């Protein structure tokens, strides 16, 4: 079973006491760190149990990725103050505990415990350390380091202007969550055997974003092109090649596999195996002949070399909609998925995101009207969120958001009445 | 809100400590729970911030513990007692106090002076800590006392509770008047 | 409308999307081509014209497939299905020559169209005879539903209009 | 499931191991072999110890705790105070009287949360003693628990403390079959 | 003891507009509004000061000052006026240290410096400054050294450039923050100085009882002389 | 106002209760009689 809180405090207390040697100025915060990691972990584990959401299982594995992420960040910074150590501890807590959450109510509970625990163990820390959003990225400065929505937006907005001419010419509204994901996905791609599991609404941004960041890391995108007549024999073929370019060519690749892609249960298994480690007939020849070929550019040792490239050169990005009946049972089906990949929950687009998209998509429309007076019921609405005295344009875009939502609910009602979905 | 949630994470001699430990505990428990609910059993300076009282309080209970398994005089709960005690204990063996069958104290401070060359001498500091001192009850020596200075030991800065009085030599280079008006004293409790 | 009204945005109270996106003349030609006269169909006809994403028609009683067949003969309308393989080719031909292609039995749509539906005089109409049919959230997202299954109101209209059309042929 | 022979084998294997520590002990301290006094207290203790791990291994944690208490509240031979589950105790080959596991067995900045490092605790310790008895008998033990509980770690670690074991990992799936496991032999062994 | 009435302020306000000495010759609007804008402060202080015990004449003077620059170029940053009021209030809980500065700073001193760098953005680069140019902060952090602590001009300029604030008044305020942190006995010296760089060497200066009681107090308002134990004002009254 | 709007009762979006219940002349005299010249007092004045 799981070590006890005492057992754990001792295990990670040792790790931290040794990690905190990179920070002599914070030597007295080590056991402090251990108590906060071990406390937040326990609290999340008990607040988020499987009966609520399958993948709401936790383990000391979190504590370890947490400590290893801490070690990596700290190693790339000329010193760190308490506030530095506390913001880094919060950020990693969010990636390893919050990203996976389904309901906003669940993310708020999380954002609350993080703050609560941080103050209970880091009393002298200045709240500025926990100012939301807690962002980080290795794109605007020498090493890893905090970043803010704006500066990051001007950046990605620039790196997007070039992404359009070249790659994909599909206009992307950089609403809040988008920034959140093209950073989480990044982290994943910046690691060996780095695989991600993006689960959310359809047409929500999982593929386009996975691309922009595959592009940012110079990763090559690949996807099987399934069809009404695509046999379970058609797969290993593409598989032979995908791995082919990964191990032999040493070509970094982002293989974006969708849930509709599995036209046969056997399909999962194939991926489920390559999902972890790295990897017959006549084939087995070139699959070593090429090895050799590049190996250039003992037999067995040769095949480890291939299965060792694939692992740290190929990236798997699974995308799923938690609404298709080929979802929940998917985990019991391919237990390496929601257990080997970095799960990042996209979910729905917030009312705030809907405001943005509708806003920017109508930036060029003339929605002005100087003879328009915002009614009291609407001046109040802006209050809870938009110019001091709401504009006609505000009236329009926000009503596009309101209308969008009425359809969500009318759907719930249709279901609870005519049973149509 | 924030204030209480905080404080919470911080929560003839044997005769003497018996009452300390004992008493401390009752206060441990007392305050321990009294706070939990919501959601000066000893002497300390009038003005003194909450965070410091707590900070100091916490340090006193620890002082307490180290005592169990077995001396921060100005940290005990009843300094007066510990002394009136050592009077008899130090007496229960060999038997007016005197400094240097006797005890040793730490946590005290020199106010208005510093100890250089086994004697009291002038300074630019308002007060300097004393790491330790040996006192012994006599009956013998207090005869060359017209060449020494009487320095009072108060519970703390306020100078409002005298634990005892101790005689000490002084840098005779300065007048005995210069000294009397310098008002040097010893605090058994000093904050930091 | 209640939202637009509570916020200060002006719109027509007696608004009718159809008579706002089609001329009373064309609507007429629609009916001439077997479009049942019931505001439900008239409304559907509008979506069948101004649809953004392609249309997937739920027409259990077949009343629609007839319509679109006439309404679009003009442009050499084709009637294929995801059944016989003769299908695939028709799709290639209809995307080359730009003609309207109606495909029955959406019940099993090859995913090899997503880039088509996701995107010149070409257009495709996905169909169903199943009124009690369930489509995935993916399909739902890449499609423009148009529901032709008749309700008790819809039928009351279809009849009343049919009735008059025969009984008082003069005023008609 | 609980089957009579499954727990008795787990238990026999331990008891045996017990006796092997005597054979082994003497084999070293040949100088002055184990006293009748000891080869009894020790063995009789190793019996009671063996009952709780041979039959309780497949029990929850608190379960195994209650179960051990029971052993203690019924055994005859000397047993530690009814103020510490016999679970928390081990049996020393010297004193031969019970001992506290807590009394059982640093890191480098960069190997900190490194996978292969295992800060030893009460759990990992009593675990290697138990698994040792089963690995020596070459039995096919099964570490069962939730993901992350320490299974993969517990194993690769005990085997590390026995340089005479060459371990080879393998990840079964819904479609693993005799053949897959087979092929995985033809690549490490010789017929 | 400090109960002041709206009527009392309105009385000050009236005189700011009418009976303002500093304003009895010019008639230009856009000229007179100049005096009006600043004289509200000094004039209010003249009337309030009469009720305040000496140790509170500067305390209230600091408040008046902070308000006068509000909305001007040299407006005091919140974080800065905050550190003055709460800075280091938690010192007894600071466990972080500044090793790089043991040969120069005590323990508590370091603690304090952590607060500064931590709470006030203008001092973001103080520790690095103390580090690079040690010999300036030399005597500053030093014990028994004749001569009043001196905040190095190198710093009063380095930081005067990092922030887009090259204002004397603001500079004089940042000096109070250092003193609160490292020389509490200088806080008053420097506060006074700051206040004086906004109004004038004179604003904080010590009152004919003739006029006041005669042509400056309405008969509906009594005259209290709340005094300190042993002090008897009784005399003063019988005199007049 | 939100309530009235929500119920369909017509009213002046920007109604000054003070103007609706006192002539502009009646106010000038209020101030001449020392009524402080601020929105709060003018409102209080109509209450009195
Ligand atoms: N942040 C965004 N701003 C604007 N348009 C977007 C955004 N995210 C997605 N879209 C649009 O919606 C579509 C979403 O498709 P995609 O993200 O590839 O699939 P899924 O979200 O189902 O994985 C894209 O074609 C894109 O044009
Ligand atoms: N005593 C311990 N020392 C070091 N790490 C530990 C200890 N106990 C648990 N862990 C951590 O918990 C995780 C357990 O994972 P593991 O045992 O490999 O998977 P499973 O339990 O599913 O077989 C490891 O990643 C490890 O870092």
């Amino acid at each position: 079973d799981f070590p006890s809180t005492s057992s754990l405090t001792q295990i990670y207390g040792t790790f931290n006491r040794a990690l905190m040697k990179l920070l002599p100025n914070l030597r007295s915060f080590a056991d402090n760190l251990t108590d906060a990691m071990v406390e937040f972990y326990s609290e999340s584990q008990k607040r988020f149990t499987p009966d609520i959401q399958a993948h709401y299982i936790y383990s000391p594995r979190e504590l370890s990725r947490w400590d290893r992420a801490l070690l990596e960040a700290i190693q790339t910074m000329d010193g760190c103050t308490l506030e530095g150590l506390v913001r880094l501890w919060a950020h990693e807590a969010l990636r390893l505990f919050q990203d996976r959450l389904v309901e906003t109510e669940e993310k708020e509970w999380t954002d609350k415990k993080i703050d609560e625990v941080a103050l209970k163990h880091f009393p002298s820390v200045n709240l500025d350390a926990l100012k939301r959003p807690i962002l980080y990225s290795n794109w605007l400065t020498k090493d890893y380091q905090p970043v803010n929505r704006s500066d990051l937006r001007e950046y990605v907005k620039a790196r997007l202007k070039v992404f359009y001419e070249e790659e994909l010419d599909v206009p992307l509204v950089l609403f809040n969550e988008v920034l959140d994901h093209i950073l989480r996905i990044d982290r994943v791609f910046r690691q060996p055997q780095g695989h991600a599991l993006l689960i959310g609404v359809s047409g929500g941004g999982k593929s386009v974003l996975s691309r922009f960041v595959a592009w940012m890391n110079g990763l090559s995108i690949y996807t099987i092109k399934v069809n009404n007549n695509y046999k379970s024999s058609d797969f290993d073929d593409d598989l032979r090649m995908l791995l082919k370019r990964a191990g032999c060519k040493e070509e970094k690749i982002c293989f974006i596999f969708d849930e509709s892609n599995v036209l046969e249960s056997s399909f999962l298994e194939r991926m489920n195996t390559l999902l972890a480690g790295g990897e017959e007939g006549e084939e087995f020849t070139a699959l070593m002949h090429a090895c050799k070929e590049t190996a250039q550019r003992s037999e067995e040792e040769l095949y480890k070399y291939f299965t060792s490239q694939v692992r740290r050169n190929l990236h798997v990005v699974f995308t799923m909609n938690p609404a298709s009946p080929d979802f929940h049972n998917r985990s019991a089906t391919s237990p390496a998925l929601f257990n080997r990949c970095v799960l990042d929950w996209f979910g729905e687009w917030s009312p705030e995101a809907l405001f943005q998209v509708g806003s920017e998509f109508t930036r060029n429309l003339d929605l002005e009207n100087p003879q328009y007076i915002a009614p009291p019921v609407f001046i109040q609405e802006a209050e809870i969120m938009m110019a001091i005295p709401p504009s006609h344009r505000d009236a329009v875009v926000s009503s596009l958001v309101y209308i969008h939502q009425t359809i969500g609910e009318a759907n719930i009602r249709l279901l609870k009445r005519q049973g149509r979905q | 809100s924030s204030s209480s949630e905080d404080k919470g994470k911080a929560k003839p001699l044997f005769r003497c400590f018996e009452r300390e430990i004992s008493t401390g505990g009752k206060l441990v428990k007392k305050i321990t729970n009294d706070l939990a609910n919501l959601l000066k059993w000893y002497s300390v300076p009038e003005t003194i911030s909450l965070s410091v009282w707590i900070s100091d309080f916490s340090k006193r209970m620890q002082q307490l513990s180290e005592i169990s398994e077995s001396v921060w005089l100005g940290g005990l709960l009843n300094p007066e007692a510990y002394i009136t005690a050592t009077r008899q204990s130090a007496s229960q063996l060999n038997g007016r106090l005197h400094a240097s069958a006797s005890f040793n104290v730490k946590g005290m401070a020199l106010e208005g002076a510093v100890w250089n060359n086994d004697q009291l001498t002038p300074t630019d500091i308002l007060s300097t800590p004393i790491s330790i001192a040996t006192l012994t009850w006599k009956d013998p020596i207090f005869n060359n006392s017209s060449s020494k200075l009487s320095v009072p030991v108060y519970l703390n800065e306020t100078r409002s509770e005298l634990l005892f009085s101790i005689d000490l030599p002084y840098d005779q280079s300065t007048s005995k008047q210069n000294w009397y008006q310098r008002s040097v004293s010893i605090s058994s409790w000093k904050s930091d | 409308m209640i939202r637009l009204d509570s916020v200060g945005i002006k719109f027509k109270s007696d608004l009718s999307v159809p008579s706002f996106l089609s001329k009373p003349e064309e609507r007429l030609n629609w009916h001439a081509n077997s479009l049942p006269s019931d505001e439900l169909c008239i409304e559907n006809a509008i979506m069948l014209k101004r649809f953004n994403r392609y249309p997937l028609v739920i027409d259990p009683s077949g009343q629609a497939m007839e319509f679109l067949m006439n309404q679009y003969a003009d442009k050499k309308i084709t009637k294929t299905s995801f059944l016989d393989s003769s299908f695939m080719k028709n799709l290639e031909s209809a995307l080359r020559f730009g003609c309207p292609l109606l495909v029955q039995d959406v019940e099993n749509i090859d995913p090899v169209l997503n880039p088509v539906l996701n995107k010149p005089s070409f257009m495709i109409f996905l169909f169903t005879r199943d009124p009690t049919a369930h489509f995935t959230p993916d399909l739902c997202s890449r499609v423009t539903f148009v529901n032709f299954t008749v309700t008790p109101s819809s039928l009351q209209s279809q009849c009343l209009h049919e009735a008059l059309k025969t009984e008082r042929p003069d005023t008609h | 499931d609980f089957t009579r022979l499954r727990v008795l084998n787990s238990f026999f294997s331990l008891m045996n191991r017990s006796i092997v520590n005597v054979i082994e002990y003497n084999q070293l301290h040949s100088d002055f072999p184990m006293s009748p006094e000891n080869q009894s207290n020790y063995i009789t203790n190793r019996l009671l110890y063996s009952l709780m791990w041979g039959l309780g291994g497949s029990m929850g944690l608190v379960e195994r705790e209650n179960f051990s208490k029971f052993i203690q509240t019924i055994a005859i031979t000397p047993v530690p105070a009814n103020t510490i589950p016999l679970l928390d105790y081990s049996v020393s080959i010297d004193d031969a009287n019970w001992s506290l596991w807590k009394n059982k067995v640093e890191v480098e900045t960069h190997k900190v949360a490194s996978p292969d490092v295992v800060i030893p605790t009460v759990d990992t310790t009593r675990h290697v003693d138990v698994l040792h008895a089963w690995l020596s008998e070459h039995r096919p033990l099964i570490l069962c628990g939730p993901p992350g509980s320490g299974k993969t770690m517990t194993l690769t670690s005990t085997l590390r403390a026995f340089p005479d074991f060459e371990v080879v990992s393998l990840n079964f799936s819904s479609a693993t079959t005799p053949e897959l496991l087979l092929k995985t032999f033809d690549h490490h062994c010789e017929y | 003891l400090y109960q002041f009435s709206l009527r009392a302020f309105l009385d000050i306000f009236y005189n700011l507009l009418n009976n303002n000495p500093n304003l009895v010759d010019k008639k230009d609007p856009n000229e007179r509004l100049v005096y009006l804008s600043k004289d509200i402060f000094s004039m209010t202080f003249n009337r309030v000061t009469r009720t305040l015990l000496n140790d509170d004449k500067l305390t209230f003077a600091l408040q008046l000052t902070i308000i006068s620059v509000k909305g001007t170029s040299n407006e005091i940053e919140e974080s800065e006026w905050d550190f003055l009021l709460k800075g280091g209030d938690n010192l007894t809980s600071i466990k972080e240290t500044i090793p790089q500065l043991d040969s120069l700073l005590s323990t508590t001193q370091q603690k304090w410096l952590i607060c500064l760098r931590q709470q006030v953005p203008s001092f973001s680069k103080l520790v690095d400054h103390i580090q690079q140019n040690s010999s300036d902060w030399k005597q500053f952090f030093g014990k028994d050294q004749v001569g009043e602590p001196i905040i190095p001009e190198s710093w009063i300029v380095a930081q005067a450039q990092l922030s887009n604030q090259q204002s004397t008044i603001v500079s004089n305020f940042r000096k109070i923050l250092l003193m609160k942190a490292f020389h509490s006995d200088r806080v008053l010296q420097y506060s006074h100085s700051f206040v004086c760089s906004v109004f004038g060497e004179d604003f904080l200066n010590t009152l004919d009882m003739a006029n006041i009681v005669e042509k400056e107090v309405k008969s509906s308002s009594p005259l209290l002389l709340c005094s300190v134990p042993g002090y008897d004002a009784s005399s003063k009254v019988d005199d007049l």
